[PDB]
RNA sequence: CGCAGACCACGGGAUUGAUAGACCAGACCUGGAAGCCUAGUAAUAGGUGCAGGGAACUGGCACUAACCGGCCGAAAACUUAC
RNA sequence: GGCACGCGAGCUGGGUUUAGAACGUCGUGAGACAGUUCGGUCUCUAUCCGCCGCGCGCGUCAGAAGCUUGAGGAAACCUGUC
RNA sequence: UCAACCAUAGACUCGGCGAAAUUGCACUACGAGUAAAGAUGCUCGUUACGCGCGGCAGGACGAAAAGACCCCGGGACCUUCA
RNA sequence: UGCAUCCGGUGAAGCCGCCGAGUGAUCGAGUGGUGGAGGGUGUGGGAGUGAGAAUGCAGGCAUGAGUAGCGAUUAGGCAAGUGAGAACCUUGCCCGCCGAAAGACCAAGGGUUCCUGGGCCAGGCCAGUCCGCCCAGGGUGAGUCGGGACCUAAGGCGAGGCCG
RNA sequence: GGGGAUAAGCUCCGUGCGUCGAGAGGGAAACAGCCCAGAUCGCCGGCUAAGGCCCCUAAGCGUGUGCUAAGUGGAAAAGGAU
RNA sequence: GGAGGGGAGUGAAAGAGUACCUGAAACCGUGCGCUUACAAUCCGUCAGAGCCCUCGACGUGUCGUGGGGUGAUGGCGUGCCU
């Protein structure tokens, strides 16, 4: 089908504000004497030397 | 399944039909040149 | 009125909305933390923003001699730049208009002691 | 092993089975492989069962392995080294390790290893 | 991870552990494996032998993974009656 | 019996009502018949209200976890033979 | 009758590129009624926490096409002892 | 624009304004910011002389929407590689598809698309170190091949000519 | 007054009759033509019309004498009934 | 990585950077103040609480021949043109 009206500013921006993003929950790692912040999902793989840390 | 469009190109045909010689072969087809030759054209006839 | 440093990025190939989707995370986050968030973000607009933020921090360090850990991402905004048109074709002899968008991106980092 | 609960892994049971066999081949050939996650989740059990056949070594176990993987170098590898090497470890030969996602489609990725601790 | 489920939600567990997968055993489905031996001209049949194989059901086993962790989240007072 | 003789952005398309064709009757003729006869494209990604379900947020004068009362609403309500 | 189960392409979730027709407005309920005689917008009452997601398709006399049936005006083409 | 006078790089117009005015169309020779060269006043003259609507024209930008789709019924994968950056680019081993075709050779047609080197802000329905994309350079060799210089059909043009 | 069924928000005529058209404001629950009244602009002044004075809604659950028992008031006929 | 940018410079001015005189509106966003999650809104108008900014007369903060932005709540109120 097809809309019928020019859906307003309020409604538009309101719903548009649901299309957002969340940030992964970060955690320290003692990468060879120094520290970097990495998700928890990848913690073991970092401590074992696979994660490409730039 | 017949999607045969109108323009199956050829060139000998193009020139024996829409060509210079066959424009100049008559009277009406010269005047077709006299407008194009005056209007400002570049490719009077293929 | 704390000492600031500025950084821009112009004629970038990411639509501004898909930039703002990320920037909402880091308005107010510290520099280091934002850089990391953006390293580990699943969005394809995180890398330009990363480059801009580290650029501003670097300009603050070199050109205005500031400590890199007293910093925050104070003000950020992405805006719409030019727009290029492409007549992409479609059925029944119709032709619709893609608009390839771009975006400018602007960062201003203060230097805030606690 | 426990079948896929939903739709399959590359577009059919055929392609699924072929894919699992190629990946077990590569695994036993190298020791690590990096692949998207549900493939690993689907490839722990398959591979552990092939390994168990290797442990309980025999003509019959060997043929019932060769009727999947199609690579004699890799079956020789199993029955020569990987079989006895995992004698006493009763169960649990593989390991999964998640890693950085993939650029093209954000898809998960995981490195599946064989353990080496006994 | 689930017999909960469009995603999210819901339910359980999270080394002070049997949640899942594997492994051992069992139940059930199929129906008498391969190899060797024998009889046969050969097709093939018989023995070893409820054999072997195998997915969800069940009991056990900590062998692999459940991590050496991040984030949210708590008190203006005021009057009568007491 | 009603609700666009309920309901085609839900389905059909036999009829009726496009172009083809034929019979009867009228018309000199083109052609016509609330006469007949065989055939004949049914387009749309649901913006809003509405409705069935499901979430996020905030609230109920501190923050939280369990057990629940019941205003008010819904579902069910059929019948027979020896 | 009388429908049930399975697999693939979609549909749903995630990452990327990214249009469309349509559009007077807008923080757009229901009823009985009134009215250019079928009311989201008026009256009088009843109900409803803000914002979203999947899905259905009753209405918005929904979108499309300055009606193709009818009538008027102008043309066109066809006919005939005009 | 005719005529007379006034302001103007010691900052006109135009634009954003604030403060104010007129019964109204409107006004500020009242002042700030921006900005950089012409304007105002009174009287007369002349008008392409005032737009909110023409299913109006041209350009730009929104809602729908960060939604539908991303072009078949063959199916992709692992290691290594250079690279800033790899689901797709190069190689290795697998795997799978067509196999009177989805294979090899010509005609029409198109016109450098071919090779090498370099390149990736545009394009490819994503990205791309890749490409029929971009740039430069290079490259097509005929006594016997398909045509002409050899011949003619359909048909064409048509000296003279006949008709008009 | 005609036509009509002495039906139509029907149709057709008359009318120094009206209003709407071109006419706001008040009352009529909302309501172009009904009743009142014909808007030069302002005032945080007063008196009145139509209509109305229990609350919603500003003004009287006003005074006096009688009826109503039907929620008449706040639709209705032929006819029936101490 | 490069695009692009920040300093240093040129220049009278880089609010003249080869996307370049001026540089409007629609449109797109960032900050600051008020307001908004028990409510039925042609989106306004009349009254107006409360808070925030400002000018002025004064006095330790304070009303005013004030002015401006928002504006809870109440009444009234049926888009523009043809």
């Amino acid at each position: 089908a097809v809309p019928k009206r020019r859906m307003s500013r309020a409604n538009t921006r309101s719903r548009r504000a649901q299309w957002k993003a969340e940030a992964p929950g970060l955690v320290t790692v003692s990468v060879a004497g120094q520290q970097r912040k990495v998700p928890r999902r990848l913690l073991k793989a970092a401590r074992l030397g696979l994660v490409d840390l730039d | 399944a017949k999607g045969k469009r109108t323009f199956q190109p050829n060139n000998r045909r193009r020139a024996r039909v829409h060509g210079f010689r066959l424009r100049m072969r008559t009277r009406a087809g010269r005047a077709i040149v006299a407008n194009r030759r005056s209007k400002g054209r570049r490719a009077l006839t293929a | 009125e704390f000492p600031s440093a500025t950084a821009k990025a112009r004629y970038v190939r990411v639509s501004a909305t898909k930039a703002r989707r990320v920037i909402d995370l880091v308005r107010g986050k510290s520099v280091e933390e934002a850089l990391d968030i953006l390293r580990w973000a699943p969005q394809a607009a995180s890398e330009p923003v990363a480059k801009v933020i580290a650029s501003a921090a670097a300009n603050a360090q070199n050109n205005e001699g500031l400590d890199p850990s007293t910093l925050v991402v104070a003000t950020v905004y992405a805006d719409e730049g030019p727009t290029a048109k492409r007549i992409r074709p479609r059925a029944q002899g119709r032709a619709f208009r893609i608009r390839k968008r771009t975006s400018h991106i602007t960062v201003i980092v203060e230097s805030r002691p606690p | 092993p426990k079948p896929t609960k939903g739709p399959r892994l590359g577009g059919s049971s055929s392609h699924q089975s072929a894919l699992l066999a190629n990946l077990a081949t590569s695994l036993f050939e190298h020791g690590r492989i990096k692949t998207t996650e549900p493939k690993a989740r689907a490839l722990r059990p398959y591979a552990e069962k092939l390994i168990t056949h290797a442990k309980k070594g025999a003509l019959h176990n060997r043929r019932e392995v060769m009727k999947k993987i199609r690579d004699k170098d890799v079956v020789h590898t199993l029955f020569a080294e990987i079989g006895p090497f995992y004698a006493d470890r009763n169960g649990g030969y593989t390991r999964i390790i998640k890693v950085e996602n993939r650029k093209g489609d954000n898809a998960p990725m995981a490195v599946i290893e064989l353990v080496r601790e006994k």
